[PDB]
């Protein structure tokens, strides 16, 4: 009788899980895929838009977003819970820009946008926070003093360093082709072709331009998302 | 405002006035019209019946009449308790169906030994005395059996069950085709497995594949047969089953849908004959017994008792790597093109049982034919598990 | 308070064919058998001369009508229904008085309660002063 | 089901707890109100006078609210003595912060944004009270605003709540004259509407409770009809119907 | 196997204003008509066949006796005995005389036997019990497809599921899915599935058979069973057949555990009609058609997929299907020119086909109201409010 | 009906406060008809044996087509189609079969013809859909209580037979009855007949009228004051 | 079970009661907004009064700040509750930065509030759509649309409330580019989709027109009888 335990999170089922967590998570593959993949040279991120009418404006679906011009984020689940953990981190950012005057590193971002996270059974949302968990998979990626790094964050508020990762709807089936597709010495040109080869296999629809957003972050150039014609050129040799 | 109801002469000018010129011949014609079918209907006979009669020359009238005033006939009956006879109590309450019961003697032509419980006797109108014992008869036409020798669905045709049918192998592959392990570790093979799940997730499927290829022949016991009318006797039919899987080199008895059966009077008769042909009939043999329900806790507590079955095996509907294996062996017996993405139907079908994959690969046929197209496209695949899969 | 009692005096000082049941006598075990009774207990009545029905404890099954949503509670309507339909149905009846006794008269059902059906509802109260002096003489 | 606290969403969409405060109106005093040429009329009815009401009050189902604002009630008492003492409290906040009277519009989109909030989150039973404001103000002359228990509002010339309030409303609107009716025959079409919705052969005037709001020599007299006035009103209208049915 | 039934006599309706043309038609239709009962008649009246086998036929019927009792062969044993049940229910073991078709004998076929000393004396196929009889459509319903409005999904998942197999179902091999055994029509009441039931079976070449659902249940026990084996088998006996078993949730509803033996019987009732179901093969060319309201309320085993794939849903008629199913109701009628029916339409609401039957109904008896019968405009906008009987206004707005 | 080209109305539902005239207008109806009207008032088609109910419909409607235009007198149509409940366990399935059976009978695949069907109740609101539907159940006719003019109506057709007195003022008694059903009114006089008998004249007064509408029309209130003042 | 609890997810990932309030707007009115080159249009089916209803209460189109405007679709108490606390918020941060308030402030805003009203147990969600439209400083034409769920899009032409799924279809097939070309071939579209659902035509609907910082009128009930008198007549000479 699990019906005891999903109501509510501060509940702790006979094997120990949280099952108000594990319907978070799995509330992630309700949302579009979403695919990054780290290279040496950099991270590229690839989405997919869901387009639900050609009538609509493809600038207000956003599925990455810019936190800072160092760093960049990709989004599965829901789009106000998503909202409020980007406008925290793009907070947080500033917050650090002006404690320290410095860039501050993904997994630091990763870190305090966690610290949003899982913040749902606690007792300091008594102004008014998050009485349920957060219902949206992050993708984080960019360069620091590290290099180019990618990190996966979990609506429980885990993270990890992941070379490619992929959230959403076909999360299962675009990891698996992932594992023998990636390489350590990918170039971000091919890692970008392999990106959205696997975003063709994946995806419901054919790919065009209004059908993915395309992202990258180097150590040269600042945040770049693939415009219109960069979008084509990347899409017409694939 | 007071509707007055409309006079004599207000209906005969409805009638009239606004009219049709033609309303009279028309009406006139379209009643003989309906009359004339109504005639011809009456008068066009009914021709006959043609009664079951033989052509000529095959009669014998003369040795037909000798045999309905010399042979009698008898009522046949479900026979009960011997009365414990030892030759000095020779009665036995027997069962005239609807009719009543009766304690009653043998004929001098039959023996006691050609007579035990539970077996269909005749008797005749006299003094109900049983004259000939009549055995029920084994059939593959009559009820519904094991009808199968060598079931065409391999491993091939089974997917994503993998830790099922690898379970699976472990219950009936080991035992049957290497006994000797089990002959020198000194543990009897398994004596009986409960494969439980939700319908149409292939325990049926699954059984058939493995008896396959276990060399073995399938056996399909439905249980809603021996609940309705072939019931009662249904023990003595499982008997002579389970009989020719003794002189059968190997026969995988498993019985289809025993939440039926599982779930009792000749009910409980027949499984106390299981009790017989399991427990009775040695745990070694190959005619290994496969249980599977849609209800698993039906099945009586008597039966999962450890000595009569030792396994129990639960089928859950499939993953992602299964639902697009299953979508690949069913449309391998379609018309559809070579760039079919599957991991994408797979995925667009969550927590989907079987038959729902099935179905969703008929309906996308259906929509292929719809558009008379002879080639099924992803197109169609997309519509079809918008349609079955959603509701 | 002398409901039952007047009822018994009724049948004693009666010429009338007196027909006594009881409310929770009428609900059966079998579906459609409390209706049927109903039926045969008017017939009955109707059949013989001027006749009397008394229904004891009628809110057994004349308790007002709602929305069942279980079998016996349809069943237990449907008693009452075939009670109502029996006697101000279409098919009237003469010389057929039904007398009905209840404890909670505001829980009958109101198409019960309606002159035609039940023309007088007689108020039971408990004895007031002389109402005492008079039974205390009469069961002393 | 979905009938626990206000703060829920039917599956089809409806909020089941403000449907009842809505229905409950119905078991309320039936109270109406029509917009004349030149005046406004609160008619209501004085559901429970059993024998012994002192009648120590100036009106029960209105309560007059400021020198311009008057309105009438229909719902549980104890929610409509705060909703009373709310309106005075805005109005004069208004009046206080604005120096000029507040706008009938203001106030009404007030009092339902209040209502609102006590149906919007928190928890707490909506308050199952439906208003009939009257007034007049500098930017509409007489207006006349039908408060609701869920929180919305309309502006209406001729509106019953209550018992019986369907039909009345009904037949109500079968004879509105818009534009063509002065403070007479306003008052007479109030009593035919209450004689034809209240469950009497002959209302009492003491089942009835009249307020007139009228606007001159620069300001506006709110006046409830005095014992006298309105049994000549309603013996008016008596033998008015008399004659009518005469010439019937 | 014979073949199907169901004959029908024409359509007409090629015009339907009486000018004339409508005339010819059933002059030519009661001409012929005439035509078949003149040869008919003449032929019973010259018409000189009879005897001629006589003397041995009249032994076997000597043989035969009278009565013969039909008794259903239950089972068979060596070819000269047999276990045969009478219609009371008792069995017994009797001879089978050699005038006997020994090929016919088949357990279930009705075999003639002998009042006393019950022996196998003829072979009945065509038992047919009153009841299933009756079940069987004899005068196809006038309704047609052109009577519906609407439902072009509808009638187009209804025809491929049962008319595309009878007619060419070469594209069903062709593809390799299997034809679809068995469809259900659901939805509220009164939006099309009795009606579009009747447009099957006008517009059909199968046997067809019309089920309640709730007239399978009989007071008798193993009388509904045996009467729903009967139907099935009348529908493979006259295949291809469609069985239409209208309120399936008469029956199909959820199954649970039996206590009194009524329920019990049900419970055996739908498990033979589910049986059944399974026995014929989907290639088999005998279909199903269940309607019911209560979708929701049905046995999630007589709709699994491998039993009932298909699943109609009947949706209230939207602006458009209102719009058609207006025109076809108000095509009989002559209607005045200022009526615009648009208004009706508009309205938000729930009116159903029969909803718009009843409001075109209800605007020509209002209109016979006042002596007329061009039926304006406000005749529909009072009949409208008069059938239509029964959000607190300002909640959603 | 032909020349309209509409359908012909079959089905007809009486529903109104509990006694108004809807069991006495099919009465009525059964009096002045050359049809042949049948009464099988509800809960008649319920039966102890598994499957008659529905088998009792076919028969009554069989009967019905076989004899002339005829009408059905489904009086209490509450009891036998009310509302198919979900399931069974509990709820009831026999008395639904008959109902779909009825339903089928009424506007089915058949078709029925000249078997003009009338049904009463109080309790419509609870009737199955599948039953209120129109084509089934047209003209749906409401027995709303009788107006003043109505109720007098009444009164001076159950006092026809009385030995009424000069004086006599009927209207001031039907005023004296405010939302007072018909049954209600043929009461009250049957109450002032009473009065009249009591005190063994044969003459009934107005006095004897006011006091007849006083007893029947009392009803228990409220009695206490403070629930009733919950409500403004 | 899962679906009487606003903070709890479903086995499947669903918060029941956000759709439940999302599926509430369904059963509001047809409210469709176009933006043009010039002009945004606000075409909404209007409650035809009976026959005492005051129509200047009616409001159903309301401007949030000189430069935007808002439809909604729901119940009228929410849609006044958020319209007062928007155009406070207008105010506030024409206050905190002296500009007018862009169309994507506004609507994040609206977005935001209507989302924390959503995201707690004892707070009812807005069951409310809104449609904002507007000009920025620059003069582009912006629609937005806001959800229930607390999310916002944006939307070059969008239908709410009942029927909005056959008017999002009819702009589907007929928003082009020419279309915008006039504000009366705007104007054109935006009466055509509204007769879609509304075919009474006449009364019925109200019209909103916001030119280039024109500071919008409602078109008033003069020209809604001329403007249909185009279309009919549009109507007539197409066929
Ligand atoms: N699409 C339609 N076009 C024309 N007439 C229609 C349509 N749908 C329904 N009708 C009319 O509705 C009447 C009754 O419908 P029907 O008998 O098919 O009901 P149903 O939907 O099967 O309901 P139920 O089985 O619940 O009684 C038909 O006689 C027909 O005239
Ligand atoms: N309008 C009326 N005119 C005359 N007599 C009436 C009228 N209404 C009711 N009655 C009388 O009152 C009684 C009402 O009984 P009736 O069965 O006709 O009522 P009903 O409305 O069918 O009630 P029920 O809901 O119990 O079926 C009858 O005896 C009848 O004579
Ligand atoms: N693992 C599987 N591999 C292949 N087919 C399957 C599998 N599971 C279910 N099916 C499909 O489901 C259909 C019916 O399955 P069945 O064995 O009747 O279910 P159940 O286990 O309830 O008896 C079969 O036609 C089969 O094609
Ligand atoms: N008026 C009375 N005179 C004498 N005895 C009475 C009177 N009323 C009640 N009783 C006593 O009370 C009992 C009456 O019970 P009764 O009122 O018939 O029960 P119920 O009210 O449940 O029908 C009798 O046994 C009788 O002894
Ligand atoms: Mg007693
Ligand atoms: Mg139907
Ligand atoms: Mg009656």
């Amino acid at each position: 009788t699990r019906s005891e335990y999903d109501r509510g999170v501060n509940t702790f089922s006979p094997e120990g899980r949280l099952f108000q967590v594990e319907y978070a998570i799995e509330a992630i593959k309700l949302g579009s895929t979403a695919i990054g993949i780290q290279t040496s040279e950099g991270v590229c991120l690839a989405v997919e838009k869901r387009i639900t009418s050609p009538l609509m404006e493809p600038s207000s679906i956003e599925k990455i977003v810019e936190i800072d011009a160092h760093i960049g984020c990709a989004m599965s689940g829901l789009i106000k819970d998503a909202k409020t953990l980007i406008d925290k981190a793009r907070v947080e950012t500033q917050n650090h820009w002006f404690t320290y005057n410095e860039t501050m590193t993904v997994e630091s971002v990763t870190q305090a946008v966690s610290n949003l996270a899982l913040q749902f059974g606690e007792e300091d949302a008594d102004p008014g926070a998050m009485s349920r968990p957060f219902g949206v998979a992050l993708l984080f990626g960019g360069v620091d003093e590290k290099g180019p790094q990618l990190f996966h964050m979990d609506p429980s508020g885990t993270f990890v360093q992941c070379d490619a990762r992929a959230i959403g709807s076909a999360s299962e089936g675009a990891q698996s082709s992932l594992q023998e597709v990636y390489h350590k010495s990918m170039t971000l040109k091919e890692a970008i072709k392999s990106s959205l080869i696997i975003l063709k296999q994946v995806m419901e629809e054919k790919l065009n331009a209004t059908n993915i957003e395309l992202a990258t972050v180097q150590p040269g150039q600042n945040f770049h998302m693939f415009t219109k014609e960069e979008l084509e050129e990347v899409i017409k040799d694939i | 405002k007071p509707i007055r109801a409309l006079d004599e002469g207000d209906i005969a000018l409805l009638k009239t006035y606004g009219q049709s010129t033609y309303s009279r011949q028309i009406k006139q014609v379209e009643d003989d019209i309906q009359q004339l079918l109504k005639k011809i209907n009456e008068l066009t006979g009914i021709k006959e019946s043609d009664t079951g009669l033989a052509p000529p020359a095959l009669w014998d009238l003369a040795a037909d009449k000798q045999t309905l005033q010399s042979e009698q006939p008898l009522q046949v009956a479900r026979c009960t308790k011997i009365i414990n006879a030892d030759s000095e109590d020779p009665k036995y309450i027997i069962n005239v169906k609807q009719f009543a019961k009766f304690v009653v003697d043998l004929s001098d032509q039959v023996a006691p030994t050609d007579i035990e419980e539970g077996m269909r006797v005749g008797v005749d109108r006299n003094k109900y005395q049983i004259h000939i014992p009549l055995p029920p008869k084994i059939d593959p036409t009559v009820t519904m059996m094991q009808v199968e020798e060598k079931p065409d669905v391999t491993y091939s045709d089974v997917g994503g069950c993998k830790e099922q049918i690898e379970k699976l192998r472990e219950v009936v592959e080991t035992p049957l085709l290497h006994p000797e392990r089990f002959v020198n570790l000194g543990i009897e093979p398994p004596k009986g497995v409960l494969l439980f799940g939700p319908p149409g997730t292939g325990k049926t499927l699954c059984a058939r594949a493995v008896a396959n290829r276990t060399d073995a022949c399938f056996i399909r016991v439905i249980g809603s047969e021996l609940v309705q009318k072939y019931v009662g006797e249904g023990a003595r039919m499982v008997r002579e089953l389970f009989e020719m899987a003794r002189t059968k080199k190997a026969c995988l008895i498993f019985f289809d849908e025993i939440d039926a059966i599982g779930g009792d009077n000749e009910v409980q008769r027949t499984m106390l004959e299981l009790i017989n042909q399991l427990d009775g009939f040695d745990p070694r043999g190959n005619i290994k017994v496969l249980m599977a329900t849609n209800r698993p806790d039906t099945l009586d507590p008597a039966l999962m008792r450890p000595g009569r079955l030792d396994r129990k095996i639960e089928f859950s509907l499939p993953d992602l790597e299964g639902r697009t294996h299953i979508f690949k062996i069913h449309a391998r017996s379609m018309s559809v093109e070579r760039d079919i993405r599957f991991e994408l139907l797979a995925r667009l079908c969550p927590n989907s049982t079987g038959a729902e994959i099935r179905s969703v690969c008929t309906e996308a046929g259906m929509f292929a034919i719809r558009a008379r197209r002879k080639i099924a496209t992803e197109k169609d695949f997309l519509e079809a598990v918008n349609k079955v899969i959603k509701s | 308070c002398g409901k039952t009692m007047l009822a018994k005096a009724v049948a004693h000082h009666t010429t009338a064919a007196f027909i006594r049941v009881v409310g929770s006598e009428f609900v059966q075990k079998y579906l459609g058998e409390g209706p049927r009774m109903v039926r045969d207990v008017f017939r009955l009545a109707k059949e013989n001369a001027p006749a009397i029905i008394f229904i004891d404890e009628i809110d057994a099954i004349a308790t007002k009508r709602f929305d069942a949503q279980t079998g016996a509670d349809r069943e237990v309507q449907r008693i009452l229904l075939e009670l109502l339909n029996q006697m101000d149905g279409f098919d009237q009846n003469v010389n057929v008085k039904v007398i009905m006794a209840t404890n909670r008269a505001d829980t009958l059902d109101p198409a019960l309660l309606r002159p035609g059906r039940l023309d007088r509802k007689i108020e039971f109260p408990l004895p007031d002063r002389r109402q005492k002096r008079l039974i205390f003489s009469t069961i002393t | 089901r979905y009938d626990s606290r206000t703060t829920i969403f039917s599956p089809e969409g409806r909020l089941y707890q403000v449907e009842y405060a809505m229905e409950a109106i119905g078991h309320a005093g039936t109270c109406l109100g029509i917009l004349a040429n030149d005046g406004v009329l609160l008619a209501a009815e004085r559901r429970n006078i059993h024998k012994l009401l002192d009648e120590v009050f100036f009106s029960e189902k209105i309560y007059k609210l400021n020198e311009d604002m008057a309105c009438s009630v229909a719902g549980i008492t104890s929610d409509a003595n705060v909703l009373t003492n709310e309106l005075r409290l805005i109005a004069q906040r208004y009046l206080l912060q604005y120096q000029e009277p507040i706008p009938c519009e203001q106030l009404v989109t007030a009092l339902c944004d209040i209502k609102q909030a006590y149906t919007q989150f928190g928890g707490k039973r909506p308050f199952g009270v439906s208003l009939l404001y009257i007034g007049w103000d500098k930017h509409y002359g007489f207006q006349l605003y039908q408060s609701d228990p869920s929180g919305n509002y309309g502006g209406w010339k001729a509106t019953c709540i209550g018992n019986n309030s369907a039909a009345a409303v009904s037949m109500l609107k079968q004879d509105y004259k818009e534009g063509e009716m002065t403070l007479k025959s306003a008052l007479a079409l109030a009593i035919k509407v209450l004689n034809k919705t209240m469950d009497v052969s002959k209302l009492s005037a003491e089942k009835v409770e009249i307020a007139t709001l009228t606007r001159e020599n620069g300001k506006t007299v709110i006046r409830v009809l005095k014992q006298k006035e309105v049994e000549q009103l309603i013996k008016k209208h008596e033998e008015e119907e008399a004659k009518a049915e005469r010439e019937k | 196997t014979k073949g199907p039934d169901a004959a029908s006599k024409l359509p007409l309706v090629t015009p339907h204003t009486q000018c004339r043309l409508k005339l010819l038609k059933l002059e030519r239709i009661k001409d012929y008509l005439l035509m078949e009962e003149e040869f008919i008649r003449n032929q019973e009246q010259m018409k000189p066949l009879e005897e001629k086998q006589e003397e041995e036929r009249s032994k076997v019927d000597d043989l035969r006796g009278t009565p013969m009792s039909v008794g259903t062969l239950e089972e068979i044993i060596d070819d000269n005995h047999a276990i045969v049940s009478t219609s009371v229910g008792s069995e017994h073991y009797v001879s089978i005389l050699s005038f006997v078709d020994k090929d016919l004998l088949e357990p279930g076929c009705s075999v003639l036997l002998n009042h006393k000393v019950h022996a196998v004396i003829g072979v009945l196929m065509d038992d047919t019990d009153p009841l299933v009889t009756v079940m069987k459509v004899e005068k196809a319903p006038q309704e047609t497809y052109a009577d519906i409005g609407g439902l072009d999904n509808q009638i187009q998942e209804i025809k491929e599921s049962v008319e595309l197999p009878l007619t060419h179902p070469e594209y069903y091999e062709e593809m390799g899915i299997k034809p679809p055994k068995g469809v259900i029509l659901y939805g509220p009441p009164g939006t099309g599935k009795t009606l579009l039931a009747k447009a099957v079976a006008n517009q059909t070449s199968a046997t067809f058979l019309r089920v309640v659902g709730s007239e399978l249940i009989q007071k008798y026990l193993g009388d509904g069973p045996k009467l729903v084996r009967e139907l099935f088998r009348v529908a493979e006996e006259h295949a291809p057949s469609i069985v239409f078993i209208d309120e399936i949730d008469a029956i199909g509803t959820k199954r649970y555990d039996s206590n009194s033996g009524g329920e019990r019987e049900i419970q055996r009732t739908m498990l033979e009609l589910l049986n059944q179901l399974d026995g014929f093969d989907s290639r088999g060319d005998v279909k199903v058609i269940m309607a019911t309201n209560r979708i929701e309320t049905l046995d999630p085993a007589l709709i699994r997929p491998g039993r009932i794939d298909r699943k109609i849903e009947f949706p209230l008629p939207d602006e458009k299907t209102k719009k058609r199913i207006f025109q076809i109701h108000t095509s009989r009628m002559t209607l005045a020119d200022d009526v615009t029916l648009d208004d009706l339409i508009m309205a938000k609401d729930d009116l159903s086909g029969a909803d718009i039957k009843a409001i075109c109904t209800e605007a020509g008896l209002m209109a016979l109201r006042e002596r007329r019968m061009k039926v304006t405009n406000e005749d529909f906008k009072k009949s409208k409010e008069n059938v239509l009987y029964k959000t607190p206004e300002g909640l959603y707005l | 009906f032909e020349a309209l080209g509409i359908a012909q109305p079959k089905g007809v539902l009486l529903y109104g406060p509990p006694g108004t005239g809807k069991t006495l207008l099919a009465r009525a109806v059964a009096h002045h008809t050359d049809c042949t009207f049948i009464r099988v008032s509800g809960s008649e088609l319920v039966q102890k044996f598994i499957g008659e109910g529905a088998r009792m419909v076919r028969e009554l409607f069989v009967m019905a087509r076989e004899h002339a235009p005829s009408i059905i007198f489904m009086d209490e149509i509450d009891s036998i189609g009310s509302s198919r409940l979900e399931g069974g366990s509990g709820g009831d399935s026999e008395v639904q079969r008959t109902m779909l059976e009825l339903l089928n009978q009424l506007d089915g695949f058949e078709a029925t013809k000249n078997i003009k069907v009338i049904m009463a109740t109080n309790r419509i609101d609870i009737l199955d859909s599948a039953l209120l539907r129109p084509g089934r159940i047209d003209r749906k006719i409401e027995f709303p209580p009788p107006n003043e003019e109505a109720r007098l109506d009444i009164l001076k057709i159950h006092s026809r037979k009385m030995n009424l007195t000069r004086g006599i003022n009927l209207r001031k008694i039907a005023e004296l009855m405010p939302g007072a059903s018909g049954a209600e009114v043929k009461g009250v006089c049957t109450e002032a007949g009473m009065y009249a008998l009591r005190e063994r004249r044969v003459h009934v007064t107005q006095e004897d009228f006011e006091m007849a509408v006083a007893k029947v029309m009392q009803k228990d209130s409220e009695k206490n004051m403070s629930i009733k003042k919950l409500w403004k | 079970s899962y679906d009487r609890a606003i903070t709890v997810f479903s086995p499947d990932g669903h918060l029941f009661q956000v759709e439940y309030a999302q599926e509430a707007v369904k059963k509001g009115s047809t409210a469709v907004g176009v933006r043009g080159r010039d002009i945004v249009v606000l075409g909404v089916e209007k409650k035809s009064v009976a026959k005492l209803q005051d129509e200047r209460t009616v409001r159903k189109i309301c401007a949030l700040d000189d430069n935007v405007c808002m439809a909604f679709a729901g119940l009228t108490a929410d849609a006044r509750i958020v319209i007062n606390r928007a155009r406070v918020e207008c105010q506030s941060h024409r206050l905190t930065v002296e500009d007018p308030v862009t169309v994507e402030y506004i609507t994040r805003y609206i977005a935001s509030l209507k989302q924390r009203y959503t995201q707690s147990n004892g707070r009812r969600p807005f069951g409310i759509s809104a449609l904002i439209v507007g000009f920025d400083f620059d003069g582009t034409p912006r629609l937005y649309q806001t959800d229930p769920s607390g999310t916002y899009h944006a939307w070059k032409a969008n239908a709410i409330g009942r029927g909005a799924k056959s008017v999002r279809e009819f702009l589907e097939k007929n928003y082009t580019d020419e279309a915008i070309e006039t504000d009366d071939l705007t104007i054109k579209l935006v009466i055509k989709a509204l007769l879609e659902v509304v075919q009474s035509g006449g009364k019925n609907i109200e019209l909103a027109v916001m030119r280039r910082d024109q500071s919008l009128k409602i078109l008033n009930p003069e020209e809604i009888e001329k403007y249909v008198a185009e279309i009919e007549k549009e109507k007539e000479e197409n066929e």
